[PDB]
């Protein structure tokens, strides 16, 4: 809508900081920087090859309208993370007990804090029985 | 008691769906029973041991479709482990499956036969045999071989099939006179392909001292090229097999898929709309990372991460020589 | 309507001409129609049923010969998309060539034999069969493995003649009173090429007891050093795959060729003088960079790769050696 | 002159018991003394060499036995270098070795049949060939190959068993009715297997004119899938031979052996109980290396020891890098 | 002129001695000479063809002593070239080569036959083949295989022979009454050794029906192990053809040389004596490095390069890590 | 001729710094990075390889004339740059569309600048029907 | 018992400076070095991995206690010394001679002082026939 | 003899620095730098361990005369000798021209100076056919 073309225009400006309706890997690396994490070069690269979708290595805002554009329901990352957390689940049945998944997810990857688990656990452990299934959780994910 | 039935149930699972270890044991014997049926199959049709052979057959019948009820049963019912496969829905779709609505039919089919359909018996016999690959493991395996050695696969048919219509053709013009064995073009091809495939029956063989020069020389090189596809092909699956055991040891997918989460659920969780594209950009790039640390696997990639660290290396050191430029000055 | 014709004859041409994809299974529902011809052509052969053989292939051939003339139309229209092959004398060029004359002769042969001739019939299927190669792509690639292993194949090429007529002689001196399968050295001959092969036609075996040790001794041996040049080449032929596959991946012929074109331009584009030299010297180095860019194309460039970086890593801390050196006057 | 005796003592040891180089060949004589045995047996059961054959197998016999009871003798006389097999106690345990009682009680078979039991004496020539293994070395071996390309061998088997019944059972309706050789389906699965073996006796084969398209059909594929087997092991044992050939080569196992035993030693040798704890949480740590020294010893443990050097590089340029910033503030 | 004269003659020797490229056709065109008097030799066995067979072989004959005295004669004119045949004494050294005192000898026994042989005939027409190996490349490379795989051809030959043993004493049991084929245990085991080998030739097999089970169940096994060896032999062939083709690219044998070279002079070219003794040490050195260059030479040495770097790297910076330390206190 | 002859023997004084008749790796360099261009080590090496036809590592006059004395029909080039161009042509047919071209061969290589690609498209893109055939641009190179 | 208890504490308490009950990295390799043994990041990952039975990569005194109660009978070391010494056993028939042993053990692995050496002789060398043999050694090193 | 003797003692304690009758690395080393070559750690280590035949890693006196008592006979150098010349020797039929040892002998290994090349000339090219031969050069080597 309006508003949402107005925000995500906001979003675009201050990532691209020059103005100039080019957003490169010096103004995103600079931003989400000052935001607090701190960037590789390969990274950087990846995310202009993943969000390049022109042919020239920058972005316009269109191509952010259509990237945000974009639903929890069309990304169809459902078997992706299904064979990620099968590859967790080493029985292979598909649960995930709460003591393993404690170990696990929190002390390795992108780590999490407290609240980080706690939130999961919330969201994920609605019977807390423990033995937390995924396949409603991706499912409500995808929702 | 839920937990302990759970562990008993979870346990059947595992050894009547795909198992990993001592498992398989039990399949084997389950084979040995239904190989023992096709035995007795074949038996049954031999006039002489028709009556004994159907004799124990019977029992044998009856015992078999006893142990393949029995385990459809307690199949269906270890199938609760599944998340899928719970409840009255969830176990109605386990039964959907096709090796299921197969052993289903199977086992119909046998206990109306046992209360002519010997035929019957046989095709139901090879179904319950069938069942037991119940992915198309060994079909998927085999097509993937074959297709990675395509173009070796066939100029070896190509060749062996030139050589054999030239030397069964030489051989027939050299024994078309004097040697009965080859009476038309037809005869002369049996016995090339009987031959060049190493078979030799010995029904269709060169006489004629002329004939037996060409047969010598191009058996040599068609025996060769008729065996070119089984070494072809065992090399590939040796091939596979060394490669599989050497990927199979990184074990790279656990990084990689905490890192996929973690991203996917920050992304489901003017300043808030550039921190949600920053996290749905990051998604994207979890997205590609779990990707290229599917499809590549390889050794390969070392030396990719090695060229990483070459480049950086540079850098690094472009970095310190800057320093050292500060250093000239002050 | 230029683009939409053009469209559809470029996907004729890759689908006749060297296809990549779902182009092979037409080729091979030509194949299985030409594959069709020679079996009927064989069973025209027989007297029992050449009638209605012939009555098929009379046809069958009507319809091959339409579905080629039809093909060769489609193709010569269709290789309008390569420049060479553009207007009359491109696509008279491209009739000119070898597989394309070939097809046109096997067609007007065709029309005239339907409008005694079976031997050309057989050699006109024959040729039909051999055109799908169009390269000599198959006998390129056996040439190659063959090649790569000449003194294995001639080692065991030589140990197993040797074998043969050792066994052979021997055997017929153990054989030459008692058994008629062994009248002359020429059957003993006949016998050992026969079994070492494992053909074993069965015609001649060695009855005496002292003829049979002799042969159950020398083919355990034999039969080994035959069927060795199978398994060499099919081992060959694998590990030839294995590295062609993990070759075509790293695909580094992408930046010599645009550093190629780049510096042709250029160099094509008193100080002046000296400007069009370094120029041409850089030509020069684009074309030895092409080439060795060409021929290596294997994993021992990645080790010779870490050399350089090696040597680099040396030289470089040498500068930040001599950087620090100063710093002990300063 | 116990120096000289223990050497003539260790040289018999290792000639007799698991020998290295030159040794081999005084096994091989053995062997062949055995092998006689076998040979001569087999001529023993022929009415027409009856007499002959057992007159040279009674001398033969007498000189086997006493080589095995000389043998025998000089064994348990040798056995005492090994520390576990001294003394009384110590030679009987040896002795008492699965293969040593086994020895001894076909020597004493062989002197009371020599001082009808034709059938003993062919087990017991089958027994001391088979006590040539010792170990079980040549069955570990093959057992670790087939386990180790268990699936390519389970599905070539499936797929070839597939096609067998498959093949007998459509060459069995071709050929029911005008060929004798396929009476019932029994004899159409024999012409089957011995076909897609290519053993091919010739005893049945089709004649019927679709019979032997089917079967020509069929067999250019089963013969390919039962030769599989063959090939894939032979690829599966060559690979495992060039492997353990190159990591035979860097023997990783001294420097870890010697830190077990100097911290085993070490932690055998408050702030005494300290380091007492130091100590053994240092023998873990021995044992550990020692235990990774053993499972891996592959040559991916290179690009691990790459990778640890690749961090490490990471890690030592931080601190410089540190030190470059301090240079900053002074 | 003798510029002229020794570049004839060293391109005569070459193309007579070990040659490289198109000289090899030379060599064929003489193989098939003498390749065609073995035919021709075989064909004058047979009393039919004995007339025109000896007719056409003494011409053949003749032009084939005349053209192994014309290549004898310009063999020993083109060992000029090697210093060690230059001279009388040189050319009568060269004479003493076993392969050349051979081929006087044959070809003084077929001017003297020319002018009953036929055993000698064959006899020296064999070793005028096996003459062209020359070196027992073809052995040494047979042996050097076998070697290497000795373990694993072990294990296939023992499986093998046990099955073979086993097999055909069950068949025998099955069979010794109900088939005139299995008279003896002799029949059954000639049976088994026939039908594992796969050659079959049809002159015994089981007709009954247990009999015929157990060697369906026995062959599918038997056939494996028997072609085991054929399998392992061509993979390992294969695999040495991989290992050499990427050995011979680095060809690190040059700078050894010449480091050797210069040492070896220097060493033959108070403080003199310690001079002297600084050269033999380097000379030491010198033939250590070229052994260590001639042994291994594999892709092994550039794991061991690395670690070389590796540990050289540590060093370095260990190195600047102590600069560093004295710019703490400065 | 005599003036192409002087022009050459200028250029390689040029070259020739020192004035000994001998070029090394040490002139080339300095000099061509006076031109602006810095090289490589392994880039002077392979210079010297390539140019070096007498055997002692160091370059005479003759041997630049010999050099310069090339033309463009025998430099055999043909076939190295048709297979490049192969690797190019994705389709394989042997026509390259201006947007592929646009996009790849300005940023790959030896880089150029906006006046290269329009020269580039000028002496290329003849007909000015976006799929440059090269086949007829080669055969021009070559005279 | 309670002396025994009393002193594992004592020294647990001397690896735990913090005083939290939880021994870490920094606090091992501190108290380790201070001791006088340089050790690597590796290897005290290494003793961590070894040592942590719990599932958190810190320890506690229960641990410390269950590691010390472990004796001589039942650390299993036996076979895995065996073997190791096989591998030392250039002859392979169990024996190792006294100059072998004082080349090979001195200069390899931890490196042992001539106090070491005394001693190994002493409690090995038992007979002082030079081939010292390993089993009963290694039967006493287990009592 | 007694001056030979007299004179391998005065070489050895030239080298010998310390005067202990052991030599090390660090006293060959600084040695034979001070007689100007500079070496490396490998080529210390290599030369240590083949002039190292006691186990000891440090030489004495008894070794350098065994050494140097090798005379150029009993060396066995002929057959390294000799495919070392096969490898330099690219038609493979044993002689070396003069141009193309010139140009890689002086090039390669341990660089020779113009004095250098001209002894091994005179004592090589006795004939001065350019073709040098070698398996007499070699053959008046080892005498
Ligand atoms: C699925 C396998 C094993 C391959 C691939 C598919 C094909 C059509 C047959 C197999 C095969 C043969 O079984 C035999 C030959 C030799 C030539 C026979 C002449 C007609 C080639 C050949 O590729
Ligand atoms: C093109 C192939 C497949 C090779 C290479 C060329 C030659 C002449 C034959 C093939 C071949 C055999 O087919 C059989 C043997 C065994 C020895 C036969 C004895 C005369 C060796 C042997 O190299
Ligand atoms: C121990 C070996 C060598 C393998 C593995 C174990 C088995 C049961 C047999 C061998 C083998 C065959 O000998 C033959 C085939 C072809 C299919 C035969 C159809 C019944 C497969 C097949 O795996
Ligand atoms: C030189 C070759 C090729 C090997 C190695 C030496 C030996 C004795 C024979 C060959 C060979 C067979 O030819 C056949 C078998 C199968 C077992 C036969 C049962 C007696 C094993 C087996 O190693």
């Amino acid at each position: 809508t309006e508003e949402q073309i107005a925000e995500f225009k906001e979003a675009f400006s201050l990532f691209d900081k020059d103005g100039d309706g080019t957003i490169t890997t010096k103004e995103l690396g600079t931003v989400m920087r000052s935001l607090g994490q701190n960037p590789t070069e390969a990274e950087l690269q990846d995310m202009i090859n993943e969000v390049d979708a022109d042919g020239n290595g920058t972005i316009d805002f269109p191509e952010f309208l259509t990237m945000m554009a974009r639903k929890m329901k069309d990304t169809d990352s459902e078997e992706e993370i299904r064979e990620a957390f099968r590859v967790f689940d080493k029985d292979g049945n598909g649960y995930i007990s709460a003591a393993e998944l404690r170990h696990v997810m929190t002390n390795l990857g992108e780590k999490l804090t407290d609240e980080e688990v706690d939130e999961m656990i919330r969201e994920a452990d609605i019977d807390g029985d423990g033995q937390v299934n995924y396949e409603e959780f991706v499912q409500m994910m995808t929702a | 008691r839920n937990a302990f039935y759970r562990k008993l149930q979870n346990f059947l699972y595992n050894v009547l769906e795909r198992p990993r270890g001592w498992a398989f044991i039990y399949h084997a014997y389950v084979f040995l029973l239904v190989a023992s049926c096709l035995v007795l199959s074949v038996f049954s049709t031999i006039k002489e041991y028709e009556k004994s052979s159907e004799g124990a057959l019977y029992i044998l019948e009856i015992v078999t479709i006893v142990v393949f009820g029995v385990e459809y049963f307690v199949r269906i019912w270890a199938a609760g482990c599944c998340c899928r496969y719970r409840g009255w829905r969830g176990r109605l779709k386990f039964a959907r499956k096709p090796f299921c609505v197969i052993d289903i039919m199977v086992l119909i089919a046998s206990i109306a036969v046992l209360a002519s359909a010997l035929r019957s018996l046989r095709f139901l016999q090879i179904l319950r045999m069938i069942r037991m690959d119940r992915r198309g493991g060994t079909w998927k395996l085999l097509g993937s071989v074959v297709y990675a050695h395509s173009k070796e696969l066939v100029t070896a048919w190509y060749i062996g099939f030139l050589c054999l219509i030239l030397a069964s053709f030489l051989v027939y013009l050299a024994e078309k006179g004097e040697n009965d064995h080859f009476d038309t073009y037809a005869d002369a091809l049996w016995w090339g392909l009987i031959t060049l495939t190493t078979i030799g029956y010995g029904d269709k063989y060169p006489q004629t001292w002329n004939g037996r020069l060409l047969a010598a020389t191009f058996t040599l090189i068609g025996v060769s090229f008729f065996a070119l596809p089984a070494g072809i092909l065992g090399s590939g699956f040796a091939l596979k097999v060394q490669e599989q055991h050497r990927q199979k040891h990184f074990e790279k997918r656990r990084n990689p898929a905490a890192g996929l989460i973690q991203s996917a659920w920050r992304f489901y969780a003017g300043l808030k709309v550039s921190i949600r594209a920053v996290c749905v950009m990051r998604f994207l790039v979890s997205k590609r990372k779990f990707k290229e640390s599917l499809r590549p696997y390889d050794v390969m990639d070392v030396i990719e991460q090695y060229s990483a660290g070459h480049l950086d290396m540079l850098s690094r050191i472009k970095s310190l020589q800057s320093r050292v430029d500060q250093i000239v000055g002050r």
